[PDB]
């Protein structure tokens, strides 16, 4: 066959919530350690706490989910975000899509239009 | 801000809001947009769904506005200064104009005093005819009308007559700007730059020119802003020398200058700018105003009073000046010394 | 003199009167995209040194 | 009262000036710098160099440009694959969102003076595919265009008479005399 | 063009006007004429020539462009149709309302088309009209 | 290394990261979770903290072990890395 690139991780479903649970860490030390790395791969003007704040709040907004089949789902996209960024395919429009740099209230959504 | 502009002679203006699709309800026209500046004025406006007219001289170097905005938003007018009515059928049809037109040194067709003076008396007495509402005057820091330095006086007299025939004038003095393609960074870390007549010591409070553009934006919106002066400086005060000590950390090449003379070296400057053709960086003047030092005149709105708070040139140095990094630093993170 | 020496130096002054024509009549505009490594349009890792 | 003392007197006498497109050459110097711009010019209409460049079925008729019934080269037209040695660049394909990156960063890769053509619906404003989700909408959302040839495809001479178009404002571009208005 | 043709074109055409060609199509064409655009334009045909060469136009101004070819005559140099507009009934079909002048390609001039709404709004607004208290 | 050494370098980073509960509750045997009050995330970022610093890099099987400071020093110690 054809060869798995370089951070190609085989599809495969978690056993258990323990299972879950250590690939979910994994995936985080990962992403966290990698940060220095992304930064000058992408010429990130920012610095890397910056950027592991970013990842620390895409992993928190799953955070209270209790399905497995939602949270291998979960870890097929990491770990092909992972891939992506380290072998270099995406690039540093890609990664600055990545980073934002509503109205907070009724009364000031109202008077500018809707937001 | 809102959905409803209401402007200075009371047309009303309902937007919707986002995107270069969208309705932005406004019609400006920016003189001298072709230059640095001209640019992050023209893509705000623009990509805001409003119609920017931008009078232009050389056809090649108008281009990257265009796409800026949608279709029929960027519209190109050719002008001349000395062709009022190119300057009249291009201020007409607005509700705002700015004046961005400035050089730092003279030519073989304009002096400094023309080019700003009259230049100005041109546009300002359109702005006068046609009734325009807003007319945002770009003059520089350090202008005065009783100043010596060419530059400083001449640009501190345009904003009188601006005022005499345009009260409603929003005058704005930027100080010396940095940005990507600026001529404050972008020196600093070339080459030719090796004359010099001080050490390098002369100070300015140096503002980003992102921030000057969107204070610009700004300035159109908060209608209140009208018949104001504005001083648009940054958040610390350098010399040139601390400037050039981080650019020298930040491309990791250690630049030297060569000083002179100003008995001297002026003379020379006034010949090089009379016998080439392009923007040297040295002209009498110019030599000049290396000898002077800025001062923010008070009584005058800061970015503040556009609630905006600049940032410093440290946090920009990486960006800007990484192209000019050596192939064995380049792969560096940002000096954040 | 002889006919070697002039021919090294009108092949060297032609080297230059070329260069100096193109380093003096044509427009020079270096930004960071234009002054990047030519890589078929996508940025890649920086190994030839 | 006057804001400079001159006011009010100088304002009556003026030098309104014609614009570029109106004006001719009156003396030696500009004789001498409209014969350096028409031989700017000629050099430039004589050795146009397109990129190799070409991202779908425009691209056919592209090549067919280069290809004996039109024979490109008889009028100094040969397709270079580097963008450091190349004039022009054919937008003759849909660009994609996957592609504008690339698209922009050859396009600032190429030396000055430089054009752009968009050839074909696609490269113009999106054309069959202007309501896809991973189309961008015409070519000019991402690099400044100079001349757009219509079709899908353009023929192989719809797309030789936007270049002559293309030459045809080189020609009347006024480098030299620029200058000489600043 | 070779040494056969080329002399035989010469001979016949004349020195001058070989170095006209020479400055245009940069070939050595010999043929009749067929006719004249409105616009000046010159179309000779020759079938004794390179298939899709047997008709060419001279163009009448010298800044030559393609769209200077009137709309009956650009269908003859197409190869679209045989009879030329000389003999075309076609042609002869008044219409007060078609262009009397030459309409070119208006591109890149000052004469290029601007694009509008033909249509009226779609909502109209209130006029007010505060009544005396 | 030197025990010593390799210990006072982590009560900076520790103190140093923003929101302990206080930084005085830092010892030999304090534990990240019950202690510093650091959930899992943190607890993680406080091993790459502490992998960052000293220069080494810490596997996936040994990593989860460190939940407190002691396992920490004792790690450090084992790897021959500084
Ligand atoms: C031959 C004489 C050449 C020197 C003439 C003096 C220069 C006068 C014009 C100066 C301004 C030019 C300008 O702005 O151009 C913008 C641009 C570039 O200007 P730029 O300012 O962007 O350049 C940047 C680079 N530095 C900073 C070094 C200046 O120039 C051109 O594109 C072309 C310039 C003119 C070249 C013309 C062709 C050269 C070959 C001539 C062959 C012999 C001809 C003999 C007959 C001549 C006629 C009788
Ligand atoms: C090396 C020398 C190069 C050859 C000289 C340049 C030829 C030239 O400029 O002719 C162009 C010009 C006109 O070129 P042009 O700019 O009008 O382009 C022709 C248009 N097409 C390509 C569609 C046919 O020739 C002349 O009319 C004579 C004026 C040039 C004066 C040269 C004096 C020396
Ligand atoms: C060739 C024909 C003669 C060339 C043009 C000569 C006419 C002329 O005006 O030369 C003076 C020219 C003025 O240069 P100028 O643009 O006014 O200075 C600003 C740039 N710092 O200065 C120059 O000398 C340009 C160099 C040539
Ligand atoms: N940048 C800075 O550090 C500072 C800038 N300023 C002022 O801010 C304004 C914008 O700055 P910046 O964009 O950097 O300046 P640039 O010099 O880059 O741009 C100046 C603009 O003025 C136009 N212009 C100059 N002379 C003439 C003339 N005679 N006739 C017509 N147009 C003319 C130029 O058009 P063209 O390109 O066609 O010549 C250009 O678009 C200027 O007025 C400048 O003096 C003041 C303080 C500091
Ligand atoms: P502790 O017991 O508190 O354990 C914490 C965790 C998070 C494990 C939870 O208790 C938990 O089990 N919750 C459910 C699992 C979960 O939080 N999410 C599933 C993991 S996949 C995920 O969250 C993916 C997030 C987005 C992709 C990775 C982040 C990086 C994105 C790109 C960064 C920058 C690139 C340019
Ligand atoms: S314009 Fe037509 S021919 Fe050209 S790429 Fe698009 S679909 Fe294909």
């Amino acid at each position: 066959a054809v060869q798995p690139t370089k951070f190609a991780v085989t599809v495969r479903q978690s056993r258990n919530w323990a299972d879950a649970k250590q690939r979910v860490i994994a995936a985080y030390r990962a992403w966290i350690r990698a940060a220095p790395e992304i930064q000058t791969m992408y010429s990130i003007p920012f610095p890397v706490s910056h950027i592991r704040t970013r990842i620390r709040q895409e992993f928190e907004r799953h955070r209270y989910v209790n399905k497995l089949n939602v949270v291998d789902v979960l870890l097929q996209q990491s770990n092909a975000d992972f891939q992506e960024t380290m072998n270099f395919w995406r690039q540093q429009s890609h990664v600055m899509a990545f980073f934002k740099e509503l109205p907070s209230n009724f009364i000031t959504g109202f008077l500018e239009g809707r937001n | 801000i809102s959905d409803i502009h209401i402007t200075r002679t009371g047309k009303p203006l309902i937007r919707i809001q986002g995107g270069r699709s969208s309705l932005g309800e406004h019609t400006a026209t920016v003189f001298g947009a072709t230059g640095q500046l001209g640019r992050y004025i023209v893509n705000r406006l623009a990509r805001q769904g409003c119609t920017v007219i931008v009078p232009y001289r050389e056809e090649m170097a108008k281009r990257h506005l265009k796409v800026s905005g949608d279709l029929g938003r960027v519209i190109f007018m050719e002008f001349d200064l000395r062709n009022t009515q190119s300057i009249e059928e291009s201020v007409r049809h607005s509700d705002v104009v700015y004046n961005l037109i400035g050089r730092d040194y003279p030519t073989k067709n304009f002096s400094l005093a023309d080019v700003h003076i009259e230049g100005t008396e041109r546009i300002v007495e359109a702005v006068a005819k046609y009734d325009v509402d807003r007319f945002i005057q770009v003059s520089t820091y350090n202008a005065n009308p009783d100043s010596t330095c060419e530059f400083f006086r001449t640009k501190g007299i345009a904003e009188k007559v601006a005022r005499h025939v345009f009260p409603e004038t929003t005058i704005v003095r930027p100080a010396p700007m940095f940005g990507f393609e600026d001529r404050l960074l972008l020196k600093l870390a070339s080459v030719t730059n090796l004359f010099t007549s001080n050490h390098m010591r002369e100070k300015f409070w140096p503002v980003h020119v992102n921030e000057v553009g969107e204070a610009l934006e700004r300035m159109l919106y908060d209608d209140s802003t009208a018949g104001q002066t504005f001083e648009l400086y940054g958040p610390r005060q350098y010399s040139m020398a601390q400037i050039a000590e981080l650019v020298d950390r930040e491309i990791y090449k250690k630049r030297r200058h060569i000083n002179l003379p100003k008995p001297i070296l002026q003379p020379l400057a006034e010949l090089i700018n009379r016998v080439l053709w392009w923007d040297t960086g040295l002209s009498r003047d110019q030599v000049e105003r290396e000898f002077h030092d800025q001062v923010i005149d008070p009584t005058a709105k800061t970015f503040k009073d556009l609630g905006m708070e600049p940032t410093d040139i440290s946090k920009w140095t990486y960006h800007y000046l990484l192209p000019y990094r050596p192939s064995t630093y380049y792969d560096l993170p940002p000096s954040t010394e | 003199m002889s006919a070697m020496s002039i021919y090294i130096i009108f092949v060297s002054i032609i080297a230059i009167l070329f260069l100096a024509i193109d380093l003096i009549f044509a427009p020079h505009n270096p930004y960071k995209e234009k002054l990047s490594a030519f890589e078929c349009g996508f940025h890649s890792f920086s190994q030839s040194r | 009262v006057e804001p400079y003392p001159g006011y009010e007197l100088r304002k009556s006498l003026r030098k309104e000036v014609p614009l570029p497109s109106q004006e001719g050459t009156k003396g030696l110097v500009q004789y001498a710098l409209t014969t350096l711009d028409i031989i700017t010019n000629w050099a430039r209409q004589g050795s146009f160099w397109p990129m190799t460049f070409g991202l779908a079925c425009c691209a056919v008729e592209m090549m067919h440009l280069s290809t004996p019934r039109y024979d490109q080269d008889r009028l100094g037209i040969i397709f270079r694959a580097s963008p450091r040695q190349s004039d022009v660049m054919i937008v003759a394909g849909t660009l994609t969102n996957k592609m504008a990156p690339a698209l922009r960063q050859v396009y600032d890769q190429m030396p000055d003076p430089r054009w752009v053509i968009s050839m074909g619906s696609c490269a113009n404003g999106g054309g069959y595919y202007h309501y896809s989700y991973s189309v961008v909408r015409g070519c000019d959302r991402i690099v400044p265009v100079d001349v757009y040839v219509p079709g899908c495809p353009p023929t192989s001479e719809a797309l030789m008479y936007g270049i002559f178009q293309l030459q045809r404002k080189m020609r009347n571009t006024k480098i030299t005399r620029m200058w000489y208005r600043k | 063009s070779y040494p056969t043709r080329t002399l035989a074109n010469l001979r016949k055409i004349g020195l001058k006007e070989y170095f006209r060609q020479l400055l245009y199509i940069g070939d050595t064409k010999y043929g009749e004429l067929v006719g004249v655009d409105k616009f000046g334009n010159k179309f000779y045909e020759n079938k004794e020539e390179l298939p899709l060469r047997t008709r060419w136009v001279d163009y009448a101004k010298h800044d030559y462009d393609a769209a200077h070819i009137e709309p009956m005559w650009h269908a003859w140099i197409s190869y679209q149709v045989d009879t030329p507009p000389t003999r075309e009934p076609l042609t002869q079909i008044e219409r007060p309302w078609a262009p009397k002048e030459h309409v070119p390609n208006r591109s890149f001039t000052r004469g290029a088309y601007k694009p509008y709404n033909t249509t009226q709004p779609k909502i109209q607004s209130w006029e007010p009209k505060a009544a005396p208290r | 290394l030197q025990k010593v050494e390799v210990y006072e370098r982590i009560k900076s980073l520790l103190a140093g990261f923003d929101k302990v509960n206080d930084p005085n509750n830092i010892t030999e045997t304090a534990h990240f979770a019950n202690d510093l009050g650091l959930d899992s995330l943190d607890t993680v970022e406080v091993v790459m903290a502490i992998e960052e610093e000293f220069s080494i890099e810490i596997p996936d099987k040994d990593a989860d072990q460190i939940h407190s400071v002691d396992k920490a020093i004792e790690y450090i110690l084992r790897q021959p890395d500084a």
